[PDB]
RNA sequence: GACGACGUUGAUAGGCCGGGUGUGUAAGCGCAGCGAUGCGUUGAGCUAACCGGUACUAAUGAACCGUGAGGCUUAACCUU
RNA sequence: GUAACGGGGCUAAACCAUGCACCGAAGCUGCGGCAGCGACGCUUAUGCGUUGUUGGGUAGGGGAGCGUUCUGUAAGCCUGCGAAGGUGUGCUGUGAGGCAUGCUGGAGGUAUCAGAAGUGCGAAUGCUGACAUAAGUAACGAUAAAGCGGGUGAAAAGCCCGCUCGCCGGAAGACCAAGGGUUCCUGUCCAACGUUAAUCGGGGCAGGGUGAGUCGACCCCUAAGGCGAGGCCGAAAGGCGU
RNA sequence: AGGACCGAACCGACUAAUGUUGAAAAAUUAGCGGAUGACUUGUGGCUGGGGGUGAAAGGCCAAUCAAACCGGGAGAUAGCU
RNA sequence: CCCGGCGAGGGGAGUGAAAAAGAACCUGAAACCGUGUACGUACAAGCAGUGGGAGCACGCUUAGGCGUGUGACUGCGUACC
RNA sequence: GGUUAAGCGACUAAGCGUACACGGUGGAUGCCCUGGCAGUCAGAGGCGAUGAAGGACGUGCUAAUCUGCGAUAAGCGUCGG
């Protein structure tokens, strides 16, 4: 239920060896606006695959 | 030339912020901003504002170029913790630690 | 659950008030002790 | 997490068409009846995860990681 | 779980007998060094020439010392050409320790010989403060339920507006007492407080707001009961009571 | 008529599960008992610690009861840790 | 003056002997948490050290075969009160 | 030089460890004293119905608190300095 000995800095860091994050490998670029966006997502301005999808 | 920016007494634990800092350590400034923009974590918003401040300081104070900059040093230090009381069952009281962090970013053109 | 402190200003002053303390030898000694100690509030009057 | 399928040179999922299954004769109109109801149109209407099909919708061009002939010694072979 | 040589393995690497070698301890010897007790040269105001011998150690006894703060020596000596303290390095002593010096620090420190002690901490489920651990784990407080559009804003699942949905409805509605005491309204702010965000708030700041001959209190009257002139009683305090 | 019957409010607390660093230092949910009476409840009052009160359990007397709490005697004493 | 939400918090400039004295302010120790560099570590079992000891890195060195850090492998070794 | 085979064999660090350097957290240490402790020599040893001790509310160009004062309200008169 509870520990008999105090774990160490080492074991704490070992457990956190799998806690690191992953950065996006690359950002996609739109044909028309040339903006940078997530793949399969729309841009901040509202474009997607150069078709002027929702902007309002 | 080397430039520095800091965010002291930030409302977040260093452990959470360090996860984001490890993503941009040693990266070009242009690439680091794109990483923080699409990192779904609060610490990314804080770190981005610090990085944006360092870039502005270099341009204004050190007359540096942006395309030649690079994140060369970044670290998060533990700040003062705020003590609070959490009422638990059976009259027992627990102590909350609202931890803070000292965020530091260093950019350079080496 | 019903707890121990059910307030009532009347019963508070009639039991621990200034005039109640000043009506007995032992009550007046209570005020003398609190005056010697320097209490800012001697009683529950107000 | 992983594993498997597919990503327009495409049936991966949804939708759509058809069918099947299940429920059991919809609504509307008309007829009979004072009326509740009943009869006819009608095994009708509706029908999830199923079957067989269909690019209508979404699966974007790219980008990223990963390289550039792969150590030393010895023996037998090319030059049994 | 081999599990009745420690193991591998051994037909000698087993047993008996004989003998010669070797390994083997902080034992013995050798080399160097320290200390104690003895005798010796009356040596010397005592250290040796030497000399032999001893030196594991709890309770406990004896002996000799280190360092810390304070007093005198000291209106002296060191010190802004950098004190204490802090942090490193090097040297040194049998040890507690000491000397010097770089960086930090920016004003006190103190020899020697004596004197006095709040004089030395790892432990007492010791005391106080700080910081870890479990752990970025459990949990975020009724399973009445949310969805969308627009607006504001640095940022909106939570705020404002609107259309829907859902819940209470002898209450989860409305008016009061008790109690609390400005939580009421407006504007403004978001650090902290709100178990999340927050432009919102019973949060922060400022300003404003409570109008009575008829409501209530005060007031007149008393109940239980309390106080109680005199008085009765009681060491005192004080008790009972007209 | 009734210390009568069924049953809400109201007063209670027989069973079970949950919870047991709880939502809660005794509760929640589903059932349960009484419910014109020895009933229940508001306001105020009286009884004070070897004393009170008690349809009596050593029960209750401010989350404390085989002798309350606060202060004092007090650095009680401890052949024990 | 600049980034930032007419923010918080910082970077410059300036004051000052000193801003690593900036009001979370003299000195600023330890636990605890981090960034960087060197070495070691993914076929090895246990109070984690000790004795021996390769290699690597670095500083010397009038090559002088020394010093510092690391410690593959190996003998012994079950904390304190 | 080439092919095949056999044998041997470094460069990896997700993370961790030791050392050093630079920092954060924290507030020890040293230095400091308008505060306390214990005394000596002198004083005074009582205040109060001429309303005390101690308090409430008020009082400013004043929003709050402290000090002082009391509707003559951080003060009035007079005698001196």
């Amino acid at each position: 239920a509870v520990q008999q000995n105090k774990p160490t800095r080492s074991k704490r860091g070992m457990r956190r060896s799998h806690d690191a994050l992953t950065a996006v490998t690359s950002l996609s670029v739109d044909k028309t606006s040339g903006e940078k966006h997530l793949r399969h997502h729309i841009t901040a301005d509202g474009y997607y695959r150069g078709r002027k999808v929702i902007a309002k | 030339m080397e430039t520095i920016a800091k965010h002291r007494h930030a409302r977040s634990s260093a452990q959470k912020v360090r996860l984001v800092a490890d993503l941009i350590r040693g990266k070009k400034v242009s690439q680091a901003l794109d990483i923080l923009t699409y990192t779904n974590k609060k610490a990314a918003v804080l770190v981005k504002k610090v990085l944006e401040s360092a870039i502005a300081n270099a341009e204004h104070n050190d007359g540096a170029d942006i395309d030649d900059l690079k994140v060369t040093k970044i670290f998060v230090d533990e700040g003062p913790s705020m003590k609070r009381i959490m009422p638990r069952a059976k009259g027992r009281a627990d102590r909350i630690l609202k931890r803070t962090s000292h965020i530091t970013v260093v950019v350079s053109d080496r | 659950m019903k707890r121990t402190f059910q307030p009532s200003v009347l019963k508070r002053n009639r039991s621990h008030g200034f005039r109640a303390r000043m009506a007995t030898k032992n009550g007046r000694q209570v005020l003398a002790r609190r005056r010697a100690k320097g209490r800012a509030r001697l009683t529950v009057s107000k």
